[PDB]
């Protein structure tokens, strides 16, 4: 039983920003990476932004790079994505998920474990 | 797919010994020169660590001894050498007439004496026990001339036995045992690690110990192999039993020189009665001391097995005699009215003596002169353990003379380990 | 915590308190005599840590892979089950093979590198 | 100059003297605990700055912000009119909680690179 | 080979049992007072170490030139065809002006990069 | 070669009466005195 | 033969031998020691 569950979203016009945010249990949160997932009207599955479990270390795919910022909270046991400077090619789905990196003591996995349902954002 | 990582920092240790420092809050312990202390002695518990003790090769005994024995060498080296008194006497009884207990302990004695100018002597009466002075065949020399030479102690220097705390030098710590009902060995589950020890009292005695530690809930008893007769076995009590010791005689002290700068002190006479040292121990708290003894002593020799307690065999006066130094004098007390019994499924008096001349730690070769003590001694202390020795019944009697059970006695709960904080493990990365 | 208080704990919450022991390991003859030993002690750790291309760092990686015969039990199984006293009875007979690798493949590396700066 | 010749000048002046001072901080029973003792002192020190992630360094500098209850005083019209003597005042009672950072600050680091050379 | 078994062969290949060397410099007042300076003596040759920019390593190399003045000897004439010992006096009265020149040539690196590390 | 640095623009707080050198002084001359004469002629036999 | 000069007559020479030479020492005297004591804890070993 994992529950992770996405909320935020919503649609905003270009050029503005939304914050998007995945609440979490079962699991112990601080215990994984987490990733954000994208699943645009047409490409299925993309990958956005990973942070390590500690919430030091993040990546993100270029096209993002320069616009987006992924945190966590590992007293919430909430992860969340903060969106900037929207363009309409960022409309998807966007997916919580467990997975990517890991700790270096702990058999890296570099797949994703498990998928929240995903919040939906326009832009 | 693993690499070697190195850290440095674990948290590690192996058995270890080394050289621990002390320190303290003259005496006879130079305590002014050991006085690095520390107002915060701060203790960390260790979950989940259980280490292995041995109290019997606990080197933090060996070396309390041997400091033990230094300091006092050094504190009573710069004193009055009384080779000058190892001339023949003529000694009569100091109280002829006396009918009590104490008729033919103390001598009247006379000397020729020497004094500050090599020319001349000087002729001295003191008072002497009967114990410090050997008929030669009137005609009495001191016991210590047919060994050796004997120094007097400094009158301006303490017998009291000030607490000693011991400390670990960086890269060693201290690891309290901490269980209850520790015997001495094995996996304490309850270890704790401080940096320096409590403050032990360096307190003398024989047959009984005084002023020490108590058990926390019950009698424990502790041996390096219960079952081996060589052995001692050593009771740490869960009670104090007080004993009350006395010397009832006001005493005047009197003091000539005996050369350039030098001093002796004497006994000089007896205001009022003379009476018999001794020491009073309340009746009931013996009996009830005992029975909880024997009743942790048939968990390891029967339940049905007769347990009997009695009095010393035999040898010297440290060994047969309970010992301890009060006021600065120092008794020997007879010990056979408690060890006296037989156990089968008001108080009570020790008589007592003194005596001035003193071979420590079987030192022979180097005898001390106590100074005698002016006006009366009344002390007061704690029986916290004892020491018993073996020879369908079992028989118990009191052991000592190797000082190194009174310190294991309050060492029992610490051991020494070096720490290695540098190793490998396996981890997910290659450096680049 | 304080001073060994993670020592039994697993290894991998150990890691964490690695600055809390290496503070306390450094600060009339035989007390002169155990300062002088333990002087030599950390020097004689800290030379072998330098020599193995590790100098500053509590925490530091390198090329020698970990061979399996040396107790490789798993992974997750030392880090997160196992605590640093009992590893190191684990592998106590290899200390001295690794050691040894671990400044062959040091050496190795200082050649290289001081071929690499030798190019135009 | 020579040692400690800048120690009536600012912090920038003296800033450019630091090995002059370094080369003379390293070299019958309490003759022989002088120098010992002087060791120690001198390693804690050396163990300090590499804990902080500091090591052959004469001059570093990390991640810890400067806060501003730390004796904020500009920063170039005090940097350049004032001596180190002076400085060491200024911030007495803030010493340890700089140092305490200085080491939070690192930690956090090493576990970051072990975790970044883990990337296959 | 072992400890100074290197001592006759050239410096090329001497130059391969550094590690071996550098083991064995590490471990009543007067044996006391023996040990109390190797100790001093050590730390003083690390200390040159790290002012010059060259810590946890055996082999560093830097930014100062060789000048020819300094007892130039070709280049292969020397590391293939000359022992360490014969070198040391090569240059033995040089020394010092080396050693300055590698302190300051460090002192100007320090500030370099502190200066690059303040552009954002 | 006792060479002296002169701290220019250095001013420093003196007080001769807490300065413990003095202390060092008067014990290490009270000790080379005393263990000078360790080595020598007792005249103990001359106190007649 | 080793001597720091040679030609120096004020020089000891050392002279080391590649050949052992046998010497064979003795007291043939069976003596008897007595002893005495001559203070409190001193004795003195003689020739009896
Ligand atoms: C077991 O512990 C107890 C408790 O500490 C200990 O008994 C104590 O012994 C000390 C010293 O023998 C007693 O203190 C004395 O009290 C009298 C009271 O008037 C003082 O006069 C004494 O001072 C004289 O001696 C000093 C020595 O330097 C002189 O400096 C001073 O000027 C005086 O001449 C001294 O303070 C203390 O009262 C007892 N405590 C009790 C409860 O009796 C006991 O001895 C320990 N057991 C053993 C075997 O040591
Ligand atoms: C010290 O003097 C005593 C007294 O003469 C010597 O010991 C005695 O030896 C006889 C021999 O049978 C015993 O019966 C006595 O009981 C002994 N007396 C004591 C008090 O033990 C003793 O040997 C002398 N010590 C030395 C070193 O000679
Ligand atoms: C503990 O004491 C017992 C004695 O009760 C020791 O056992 C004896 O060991 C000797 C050794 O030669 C044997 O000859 C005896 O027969 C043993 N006695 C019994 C009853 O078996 C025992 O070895 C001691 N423990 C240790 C570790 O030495
Ligand atoms: C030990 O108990 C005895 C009693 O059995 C005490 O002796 C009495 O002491 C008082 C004190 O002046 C005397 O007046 C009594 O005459 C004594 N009685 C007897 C029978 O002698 C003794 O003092 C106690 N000793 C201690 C140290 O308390
Ligand atoms: C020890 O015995 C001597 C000898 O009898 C005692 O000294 C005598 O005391 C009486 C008492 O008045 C004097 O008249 C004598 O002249 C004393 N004799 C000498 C030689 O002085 C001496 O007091 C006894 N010691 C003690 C402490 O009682
Ligand atoms: C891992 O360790 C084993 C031994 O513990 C190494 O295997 C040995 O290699 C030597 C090379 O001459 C052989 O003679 C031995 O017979 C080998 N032992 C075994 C058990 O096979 C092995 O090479 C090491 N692996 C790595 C990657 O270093
Ligand atoms: C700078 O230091 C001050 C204190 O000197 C920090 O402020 C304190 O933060 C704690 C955190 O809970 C509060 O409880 C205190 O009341 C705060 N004190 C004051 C005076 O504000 C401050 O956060 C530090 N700033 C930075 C950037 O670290
Ligand atoms: C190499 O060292 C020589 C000296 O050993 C340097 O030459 C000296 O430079 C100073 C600079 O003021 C002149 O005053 C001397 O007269 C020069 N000496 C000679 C013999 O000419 C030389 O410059 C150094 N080379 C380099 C590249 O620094
Ligand atoms: C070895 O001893 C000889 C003999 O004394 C030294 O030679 C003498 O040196 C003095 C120096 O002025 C001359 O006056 C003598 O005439 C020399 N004597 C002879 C016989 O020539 C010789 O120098 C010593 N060697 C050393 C190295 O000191
Ligand atoms: C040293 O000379 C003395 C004196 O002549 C010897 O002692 C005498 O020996 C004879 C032999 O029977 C005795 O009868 C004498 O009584 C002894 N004299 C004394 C004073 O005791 C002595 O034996 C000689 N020493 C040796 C070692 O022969
Ligand atoms: C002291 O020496 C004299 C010398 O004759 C002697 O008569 C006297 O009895 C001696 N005194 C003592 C106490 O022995
Ligand atoms: C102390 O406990 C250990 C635990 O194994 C036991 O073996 C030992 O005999 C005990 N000591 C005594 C005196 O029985
Ligand atoms: C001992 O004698 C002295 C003599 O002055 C007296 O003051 C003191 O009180 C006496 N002590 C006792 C216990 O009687
Ligand atoms: C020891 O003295 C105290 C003083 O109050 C007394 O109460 C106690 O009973 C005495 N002990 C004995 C055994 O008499
Ligand atoms: C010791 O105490 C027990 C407690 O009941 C008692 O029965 C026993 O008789 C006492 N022993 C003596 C000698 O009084
Ligand atoms: C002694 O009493 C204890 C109490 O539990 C019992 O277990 C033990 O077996 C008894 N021993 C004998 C010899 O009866
Ligand atoms: C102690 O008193 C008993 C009672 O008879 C006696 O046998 C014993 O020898 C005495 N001990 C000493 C040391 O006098
Ligand atoms: C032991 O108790 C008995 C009981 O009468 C007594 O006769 C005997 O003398 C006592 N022994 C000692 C040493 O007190
Ligand atoms: C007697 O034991 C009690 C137990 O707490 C202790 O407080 C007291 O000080 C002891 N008596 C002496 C003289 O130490
Ligand atoms: C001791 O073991 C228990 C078992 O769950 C664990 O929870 C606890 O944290 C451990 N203690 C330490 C210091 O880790
Ligand atoms: C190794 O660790 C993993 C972690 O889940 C475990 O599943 C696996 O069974 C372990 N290997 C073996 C041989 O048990
Ligand atoms: C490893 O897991 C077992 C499971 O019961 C546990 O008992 C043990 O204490 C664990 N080890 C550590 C170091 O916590
Ligand atoms: C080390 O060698 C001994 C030799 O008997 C062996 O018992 C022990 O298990 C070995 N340790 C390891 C870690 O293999
Ligand atoms: C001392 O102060 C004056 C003031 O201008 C300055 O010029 C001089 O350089 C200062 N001395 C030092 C050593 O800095
Ligand atoms: C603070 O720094 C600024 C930088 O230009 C400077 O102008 C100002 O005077 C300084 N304030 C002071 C020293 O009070
Ligand atoms: C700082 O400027 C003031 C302005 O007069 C000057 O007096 C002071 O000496 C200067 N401080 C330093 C360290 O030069
Ligand atoms: C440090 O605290 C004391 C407390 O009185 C204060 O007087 C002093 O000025 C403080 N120092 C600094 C640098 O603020
Ligand atoms: C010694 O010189 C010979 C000359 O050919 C050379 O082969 C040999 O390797 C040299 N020895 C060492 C230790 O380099
Ligand atoms: C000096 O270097 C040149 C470079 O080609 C070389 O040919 C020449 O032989 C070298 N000199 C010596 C003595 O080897
Ligand atoms: C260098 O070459 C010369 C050529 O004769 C030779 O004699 C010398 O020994 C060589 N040096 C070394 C260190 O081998
Ligand atoms: C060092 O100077 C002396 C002075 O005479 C000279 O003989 C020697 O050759 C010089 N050494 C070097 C390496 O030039
Ligand atoms: C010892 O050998 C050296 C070798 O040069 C020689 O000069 C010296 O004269 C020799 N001395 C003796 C005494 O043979
Ligand atoms: C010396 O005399 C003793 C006397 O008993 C005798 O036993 C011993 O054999 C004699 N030794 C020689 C060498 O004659």
């Amino acid at each position: 039983e994992v529950q992770l569950v996405e909320t935020g979203g919503g649609l905003v016009q270009p050029g503005g920003s939304l914050k998007l945010s995945c609440r979490a249990s079962g699991y112990t949160f601080s215990s994984f990476a987490m990733s954000w997932v994208r699943q645009a009207p047409g490409k299925g599955l993309e990958w956005v932004s990973l942070i390590n479990d500690r919430g030091g270390l993040t990546f993100y795919v270029d096209s993002v790079k320069g616009r987006f910022t992924i945190s966590r909270d590992n007293s919430k046991n909430t992860l969340s994505l903060q969106m900037h400077s929207l363009r309409d090619g960022d409309t998807a789905v966007y997916y919580c998920a467990t997975g990517g990196m890991s700790s270096a003591l702990q058999s890296s996995k570099y797949y994703f474990d498990f998928w929240g349902q995903g919040a939906l954002v326009t832009v | 797919n693993l690499w070697v990582t190195v850290y440095y920092g674990v948290p590690v240790w192996k058995d270890a010994e080394t050289t621990l420092f002390c320190a303290s809050d003259h005496n006879v312990w130079a305590t002014h020169a050991c006085v690095p202390t520390d107002p915060n002695p701060q203790e960390i518990h260790l979950e989940n660590v259980t280490e292995e003790f041995n109290m019997w090769k606990n080197n933090m005994v060996e070396q309390m001894h041997e400091d033990i024995i230094s300091l006092w060498d050094q504190s009573l080296k710069p004193c009055v050498k009384l080779t000058p008194l190892c001339v023949t006497l003529q000694c009569t009884n100091y109280a002829p007439k006396l009918r009590s207990m104490m008729r033919g302990e103390i001598k009247n004695c006379s000397f020729n004496m020497t004094t500050e100018l090599r020319d001349k002597k000087q002729k001295v009466y003191s008072l002497f026990y009967r114990l410090d002075v050997v008929q030669i065949n009137k005609e009495y020399r001191l016991i210590n001339c047919n060994t050796s030479a004997i120094t007097q102690a400094c009158p301006k220097v303490s017998f009291e036995p000030i607490p000693i705390h011991y400390c670990a030098p960086a890269g060693f710590a201290i690891l309290k045992c901490k269980d209850k009902k520790f015997n001495g060995t094995g996996p304490c589950p309850s270890v704790s690690t401080v940096q320096c020890t409590h403050g032990i009292k360096p307190v003398v005695s024989t047959q009984l110990l005084l002023n020490g530690s108590l058990a926390e809930e019950e009698v424990i008893i502790r041996s390096e192999n219960i079952t081996n007769n060589a052995k001692n076995i050593l009771v740490q009590l869960n009670t104090p039993v007080q004993i009350n010791c006395t010397r009832p005689s006001n005493n005047t002290v009197k003091s000539i020189r005996i050369g350039p700068g030098q001093a002796f002190y004497y006994f000089g006479d007896v205001l009022g009665h003379v009476r018999m040292a001794h020491c009073n121990i309340s009746k009931a708290t013996w009996n009830e001391t005992l029975g909880k003894v024997v009743k942790q002593l048939r968990k390891h020799f029967g339940n049905n097995t007769i347990i009997r307690f009695a009095q010393s065999s035999g040898g010297d006066l440290e060994v047969t005699t309970h010992s301890f130094n009060c006021g600065g004098e120092f008794f020997y007390c007879n010990t056979s009215g408690l060890f006296n019994s037989t156990w089968i499924s008001d108080s009570l008096i020790l008589p007592c003596w003194i005596k001035q001349i003193i071979n420590m730690w079987q030192r022979i070769g180097q005898a001390m002169y106590a100074p005698p003590i002016q006006g009366v001694i009344r002390c007061v202390s704690n029986i916290t353990g004892l020491i018993l020795t073996r020879d369908t019944t079992e028989t118990f009697r009191p052991g000592g003379g190797d000082m190194r059970d009174n310190w294991r006695s309050e060492l029992y709960k610490y051991k020494v380990v070096k720490i290695e904080p540098l190793g490998v493990a396996p981890t997910r990365c290659k450096r680049r | 915590l304080g001073f060994l208080g993670a020592a039994g704990s697993t290894m991998g919450a150990a890691s964490m308190t690695l600055t809390v022991q290496a503070r306390n390991l450094l600060s009339g003859i035989k007390q002169l005599q155990a300062r002088v030993l333990a002087v030599e002690h950390y020097l004689r750790d800290q030379q072998l840590l330098g020599i193995w291309g590790c100098s500053g760092k509590l925490i530091c990686c390198t090329n020698v892979p970990w061979n399996s015969s040396w107790s490789n039990r798993n992974l997750s199984e030392i880090w997160d089950n196992m605590t640093w006293l009992q590893w190191d009875k684990e592998i106590s007979n290899y200390t001295q093979i690794i050691y040894g690798l671990l400044e062959e493949s040091q050496n190795q590396q200082e050649k290289n590198e001081q071929d690499l700066l030798a190019l135009d």
